[PDB]
């Protein structure tokens, strides 16, 4: 049930964006969004935290 | 009731916000800014903020839903 | 038979309360709940509490309502005490205004063919600034009844006017696809108490003293302010009865306030002298 | 999947204790107010917040 | 059930009060509005102690605010004509909660001190008109000053020019209305003064208010007798013969103009 | 006090309400109709108001 | 369409370039010929 | 048979008692297992929950229709404390009431192999008040029967009144096993 | 037990309580403060001890039935003053 | 510990909505519910609550029903709903505590270490607040008395979200005071804290014939609190404090009398001009 529930959160449209800076206090991003904006994640999400270089 | 209306004009003046450049006054209680979106609006200001002070080319914050000069 | 323009949507407390926590708690995902309320006779429907819907990522649609979920937790407040129907959905809409889109009207329409009441109301937390609450509700238009010519709702009395509807909602098409109903909020004294109790002073803050030094430094301040109006009211006096306001109105302010501010505190000194010995 | 991200910007003139202006990076120019428990003076023009 | 009431008005009989009650105790608006107001018709003046009771608790235990108004007009033609016997009703009604109860409450002084100039009852309204929250009861109050105050046309135009200039619209409205009731078929001249103005409004239900109580006022009156009379036909052709005048204000001219032409200019309004 | 009250009131609403764009007539082609350029997205041909 | 993601074979996953606006990672829709996609082939792309 | 059954467990410091192999605790365990799948295999939707008697009695499970989860949450029950049977009883009423389909018998089947410690009168009552209620209060004694046998006689006897084959008592002093004892008891016969 | 009015304690009243002579009621009421006994001053010039404070202990059913004979006389204090601003603002509360 | 605890608007209209269903479907003394909020340092944020199923008898006084099912039902919609709203409690509408006050936080600390109770009383007041605060303590009284796990009061607070606090000013806005100081609004706060001040007097009073009579034992953090009251009560005899109080005062009706001077003068100028307009007026008129 909660992997079918992430499955259908991670609808396919996302934002393709850069992992410009990577931040720990957990860890953190600093992101690139590709419309030429920058977003702070407090929390990276989804993503296994491989390492996330930046 | 006047005291209510002046508490909401003082809460409009809000804390969040948003910066420009005050261009030039059209008339009385109304004039046009260019906000640091890169647009310019022709917005309306409220009462008393000095217009001896509100000189041509002069940092304002606008209201940021209504871009008013607040 | 015609629904006329007095039905009112009567949103209690407590859902009012609840759409404005989730839309402000999830924003900007467009957050969606159900109505657990009533339709009472013909003009009322009585929306007694809300029921958040699980993000469900993809935005606010009939594929976001989580049927099972919906089931579950209907069920198990029935169990607590509260048996009430699903009288519409409530799904906000984040800065860009309370109307509806075309997702929104598919969802209204599914739900008028559940039951041909429901009313899909909007809240827009974003420009839900304090002191002002952007809520509308909104009912389709059948296709058919518009195209006849008949108005979309009957008109029997002049309750249900008095409402100015919005720019923003007439061009996405107020009334040429649904048309908004009145929201009137039922208010009980109890309830009414208990939200005052928020902001009530406690009765230590009515009764102690502002500090004392910086009381002179501001009863030193207003009246070098005060000083310096007095010159200029002078001098507009003089002036408009030579050649026959601003000063006089800032002047009054600050006597006012001089008077109000050193009177509290004289009085209050006066009251803890005596009630603490 | 319910913690929306933030927008990083600078600081920029620190106003009464209350306002702050911040740029945001590739954005505009707003007047903020800054969270009680996050404490202050630690916010000075070009701190990123 | 409205039209029993109409023929059964002052009556007082008990099957068809009986049949009324039955009709009023269901759950429908539509019924249950007609049910109320025919009830209050049938009693009228009759101040039957069982009938405000079961009314009242009707009133009390139901949920739909449209049986709520019907029953709120009722009790008011209820206590009708008691001048003193309906105070402790009105001053349950005003202390009600229900709103709907506290414009029956308005309604209920009006009936109860009706044509007496009662300065307890003018207070009271007054009060009301400015006290309470409700905007219905406001208005409902200054209309009950109008009903109130109907016997000295001339001393009505002094409380209603200060509240005809009030910034609630609710307020104003009630005051055109009390101004209409109060010098209908009087065809006075300083209550249309008053009303002239408020026929210029920028709100949409003052002006429908202002114009039927300028048909009230004036209905049968000539040129001669009153030289405005044809200024407000020319009125209320324009508003009627025109691209925005709102839709209830158009509704308000055409009454306007039925009130003042009402019985092919052969019948007046006079409330003694 | 009723004239400061619907003054404040007023200005109120006049204040809250949405701000206005500032474009340049490239020129008033055809009557009722105006091609303007709005800084700094394209030009469009307004529909002047009857005022 | 940059990068149509390896395919993953099923569950194609294709990127796209709008210019001037952003990169997305998008699918497709009705596509009755799913296979004539190729990379930088100039796709049409809906709003929402 | 519709039915809605509550399990209550002894887990008092007489539980340690080693007279059933290899424990009282591990066969009471195996009782209550066999019990419950007896209940839910005829007519599963039938449902059960379970109460632990301590020092204060507690729900481990009110009415499922799931056995697993009961079996899972009683194999962490330890001895500790002493058994209180009213207060035990009364709360296995309250979970019958707010059980949520109203369209099951009530049964309340009892492991009380411990001396009930209560008074014959207000026993009396509460057995006299749950047949008012209209409940079937079965009674497993493995324990100190010379104590309370007669007491759980009253219980069974009150219960049924005339005819009452709702509540039942059985005693088993011998423990050969006590899995084997429910089995072939008339409580599960019916089933 | 000396109350908050003349809780000026005299070095001559130190004296008759605990036997020591004037000479060392100061060094006593150092001792005092230092451990966190009682907290305020002493003015010796004019030989009287300031005393601000005093660590609470456990009382007595007597100790604390004339708590409650200052506790009634400070509640009537309270009311008549509470009487005296509500009558004579009446015209002016909201 | 938790040293405060601030309850939300929505929390008390759940409450009292909880409470009036329940009384009107049936009869109870009392309604249980879960609170849900937050933690930051040692200060609760309970931002919401949902009801449970619980009945009991009140003649035994230690039988009741709490459906813990139900409560972990409903907590983990409220996780899918919101995930930063941990179980952080629980409340029951009852004016007072019961026996099974102790029972039932027992039974949530399996779920919350830190399980706080908050009596949420539904009758409204008019001093306090309508929410008390109680965390369960078992700990050897350094009193050297008998220990039984009972409760401690928790410091609690109303305080709201912005998007709780639009909300309840629009519901308010009939009835809301202005946010303002205004002479009469201020002298009217000093009468309700005189009001506040005796309440608790008489409240304290009233133990303190309880305890001395004998009804109750001696709490002695209560009477150590009593104590240091006592100790902190001023001298306004002092002779140097009366010359101070007596300055102050000076100083600040100097100020006033400043004030009032302006102000006539003003209401004279004002005067002038109408006698001046009315001159016009009338002469005007007569030409
Ligand atoms: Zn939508």
């Amino acid at each position: 049930e909660n992997s079918e529930k992430i499955k259908v959160n991670k609808t396919l449209p996302y934002l393709v964006s850069n992992v410009i800076e990577l931040l720990d206090v957990g860890k953190c991003a600093v992101i690139k969004t590709s419309t030429r904006q920058t977003y702070f994640l407090p929390v990276i999400g989804l993503v296994d935290a491989e390492k996330l270089k930046p | 009731e006047f005291l209510h209306a002046q508490e909401e004009v003082k809460r409009i003046q809000s804390i969040p916000l948003v910066i420009g450049q005050f261009l030039e006054a059209v008339d009385q209680n109304t004039a046009i800014v260019g906000s640091t979106t890169g647009s310019n609006y022709y917005v309306r200001i409220l009462s008393t903020i000095d217009r001896e002070l509100l000189k041509p080319n002069a940092s304002v914050a606008l209201h940021k839903h209504s871009n008013a000069l607040v | 038979p015609a629904v006329d323009t007095a039905e009112q949507v009567y949103i209690s407390s407590l859902a009012l309360l609840k759409m404005l926590k989730h839309g402000r708690a999830g924003v900007p995902m467009e957050v969606m709940g159900l109505m657990l309320g009533e339709f009472v006779d013909d003009y009322t429907v009585r929306v007694i509490d809300v029921f958040a819907m699980p993000q469900s990522g993809t935005g606010v649609s009939v594929e976001a309502v989580d049927p099972v979920f919906q089931a579950k937790m209907l069920d198990m407040l029935k169990q607590t005490g509260r048996p009430e129907m699903v009288v519409g959905w409530y799904h906000s809409h984040p800065g860009f205004g309370c109307w509806l889109s075309g997702v929104d009207i598919n969802t209204q329409q599914s739900f008028e063919a559940l039951s041909e009441r429901a009313v899909a109301v909007v809240v827009d937390p974003i420009q839900s600034v304090k002191g002002k609450v952007v809520i509308d509700a909104f009912r389709l238009i059948n296709a058919n009844m518009m195209v006849l010519g008949h108005e979309p709702r009957q008109t029997t009395s002049n309750l249900g006017h008095l409402n100015k509807p919005s720019i923003q909602a007439l061009i996405h098409g107020l009334n040429r696809h649904y048309y908004s109903i009145t929201i009137n909020y039922r208010k009980n004294e109890l309830e009414q108490k208990m939200l005052l109790n928020l902001h009530k002073k406690s009765w230590m803050e009515g009764l102690t003293l502002q500090d004392y030094s910086e009381h002179c430094k501001h009863n030193e301040s207003v009246v070098k302010e005060m000083l310096e109006l007095a010159k200029n009211y002078n001098k507009a006096v003089e002036e408009e009865d030579k050649m026959t306001q601003d000063p006089k109105r800032h002047l009054e302010e600050h006597v006012d306030v001089l008077m109000t501010s050193n009177i509290v505190q004289c009085l209050a000194a006066m009251l803890d002298t005596v009630v603490f010995k | 999947l319910q913690s929306v991200g933030q927008i990083v910007g600078e600081v920029l003139k620190q106003l009464t204790e209350e306002k702050f202006i911040v740029k945001a990076t590739n954005g505009p120019r707003y007047v903020v107010g800054c969270r009680r428990q996050l404490d202050k003076s630690k916010l000075k023009p070009g701190t990123r917040v | 059930s409205l039209g029993l009431g109409l023929a059964a008005m002052g009556t007082a009989r008990q099957d068809v009060y009986d049949l009324l009650k039955t009709n009023l105790y269901q759950d429908d608006a539509v019924t249950g509005e007609a049910a109320g107001l025919a009830l209050g018709l049938v009693m009228l003046g009759s101040k039957n102690a069982q009938a405000i009771e079961d009314m009242v608790g009707y009133a009390q235990e139901t949920q739909h605010e449209k049986i709520l108004r019907g029953l709120a007009v009722g009790i008011a033609l209820v206590m009708y004509g008691r001048m003193e016997e309906a105070d402790a009703l009105i001053e349950s009604l005003c202390r009600d909660k229900d709103p709907i109860l506290r414009r029956s409450g308005m309604y209920t002084v009006a009936m109860a001190y009706c044509g007496s100039g009662n300065n307890k009852a003018i207070r009271r309204l007054l009060h009301v008109a400015v006290s309470d929250v409700n905007d219905d009861v406001r208005r409902a109050a200054v209309e009950s000053l109008g009903f109130i105050l109907f016997r000295t046309p001339e001393q009505c135009p002094s409380v209603v020019s200060l509240l005809s200039e009030s910034y609630n619209p609710h307020v104003r409205y009630g005051a055109a209305m009390a101004l209409g009731i109060c010098c209908a078929g009087t065809g006075n001249k300083e209550a249309i003064n008053l009303l002239e103005p408020m026929t210029n409004d920028p709100v949409n239900y003052v002006r429908q208010g202002a114009l039927i109580a300028s048909a009230l006022i004036m209905i049968q009156q000539t040129e001669i007798t009153c030289p405005k009379v044809n200024q407000f036909r020319q009125l209320y052709s324009k508003v009627i013969n025109d691209k925005h005048d709102d839709v209830m204000a158009k509704f308000g001219a055409i009454l306007a103009q039925g009130i003042l032409d009402a019985g092919g200019h052969n019948v007046t309004i006079s409330l003694q | 006090l009723n004239a400061k009250v619907r003054l404040l009131r007023e200005e109120l609403q006049l204040l809250q309400e949405q701000g206005s764009y500032v474009g340049e007539v490239v020129r008033a082609m055809d009557k009722k109709k105006v091609l303007v350029k709005v800084h700094p997205e394209g030009k469009f041909v307004v529909d002047v108001d009857k005022n | 369409c940059t990068k149509i993601i390896n395919a993953d074979s099923e569950d194609p996953k294709y990127i796209i370039n709008v210019k001037q606006f952003a990169k997305f990672v998008v699918d497709l829709s009705d596509q009755v010929a799913p296979t004539d996609i190729e990379e930088g082939m100039r796709v049409g792309v809906d709003r929402n | 048979v519709l039915e809605s059954t509550m399990v209550c467990v002894d887990n008092s410091e007489y539980m340690r008692n080693g007279d059933f192999l290899p424990t009282r605790l591990q066969a009471q365990q195996d009782a209550v297992n066999i019990v419950c799948h007896s209940k839910t295999r005829s007519n599963p939707e039938n449902n059960v929950g379970l109460i632990t008697l301590a020092n204060d009695c507690e729900v481990l499970t009110t009415l499922t229709p799931d056995t697993g989860r009961i079996l899972s949450k009683l194999h962490t029950v330890q001895p500790k404390g002493k058994i209180t049977f009213c207060t035990g009883i009364r709360v296995a009423h309250l979970a019958l009431k707010h059980r949520q389909g109203k369209n099951h018998k009530m049964r309340i089947i009892a492991f009380v192999g411990s001396p009930v410690e209560d008074n014959e009168k207000d026993l009396v009552k509460l057995a006299k008040r749950l047949k008012k209620e209209k409940v079937n209060v079965d009674i497993i004694n493995f324990g100190e029967e010379e104590v309370n046998t007669e007491k759980l006689t009253a219980f069974v006897n009150t219960l049924n009144g005339k005819d009452g084959t709702g509540s039942h008592l059985v005693t088993v002093p011998p423990g050969p096993s006590l899995a084997d004892a429910l089995i072939s008891s008339p409580i599960l016969a019916g089933e | 037990t000396r109350p908050a009015n003349h809780r000026q304690l005299t070095f001559e009243e130190i004296a008759k309580s605990a036997k020591i002579t004037v000479n060392e009621v100061e060094l006593l009421v150092m001792k005092a403060l230092s451990v966190g006994l009682v907290k305020g001053s002493i003015d010796e010039v004019d030989k009287r001890v300031h005393m601000t404070w005093v660590q609470p202990r456990v009382l007595d059913l007597q100790q604390i039935k004339g708590m409650k004979d200052r506790l009634e006389f400070w509640c009537t204090d309270v009311k008549s003053m509470e009487m005296l601003v509500e009558h004579q603002a009446h015209d002016i509360l909201t | 510990a938790v040293q405060k605890v601030v309850v939300h608007p929505l929390v008390l209209l759940s409450v009292v909505d909880h409470f009036n269903r329940i009384g009107k479907v049936g009869n109870q003394k009392r309604v249980v519910g879960v609170l849900l909020g937050s933690w930051q340092k040692k200060v609760l944020d309970v931002s919401n609550s949902f009801a449970v199923p619980f009945d009991e008898d009140d003649k035994d006084d230690s039988v009741w029903f709490l459906d813990h099912d139900y409560l972990e039902n409903m907590y983990g919609m409220f996780k899918k709903v919101n995930a930063r709203e941990r179980i952080v409690g629980w409340y029951h509408t009852g004016p007072k505590l019961h026996k099974n006050d102790i029972a039932i936080n027992e039974l949530m600390k399996r779920y919350c270490p830190n399980s706080v109770l908050v009596i949420i009383d539904v009758k409204p007041k008019d001093l306090g607040l309508p929410t008390e605060a109680y965390i369960s303590v078992e700990e050897v009284h350094d009193d050297g008395t008998p220990t039984s796990k009972t409760f401690e009061h928790v410091t609690s607070e109303i305080g709201a979200e912005e998007a709780e606090e639009v909300g309840v000013e629009h519901l308010l806005r009939d009835i809301k005071d202005t946010t303002v100081g205004t002479l009469s609004q201020r002298i009217t706060n000093q009468v309700h804290g005189l009001k506040g001040l005796n309440s608790k007097l008489l409240d304290i009073r009233s133990y303190l014939e309880k305890v001395a009579t004998g009804k109750l034992p001696i709490n002695h953090q209560i009477i150590y609190q009593l104590q240091d009251v006592f100790n902190l009560l001023p001298d306004v005899s002092l002779q140097e404090f009366v010359k101070a109080f007596y300055l102050k005062t000076n100083d600040q009706m100097v100020v006033v009398y400043l004030a009032s001077l302006i102000r006539s003068v003003v209401a004279l100028h004002n005067l002038i001009n109408n006698k001046i307009a009315n001159r016009d007026a009338e002469k005007k008129e007569g030409q």
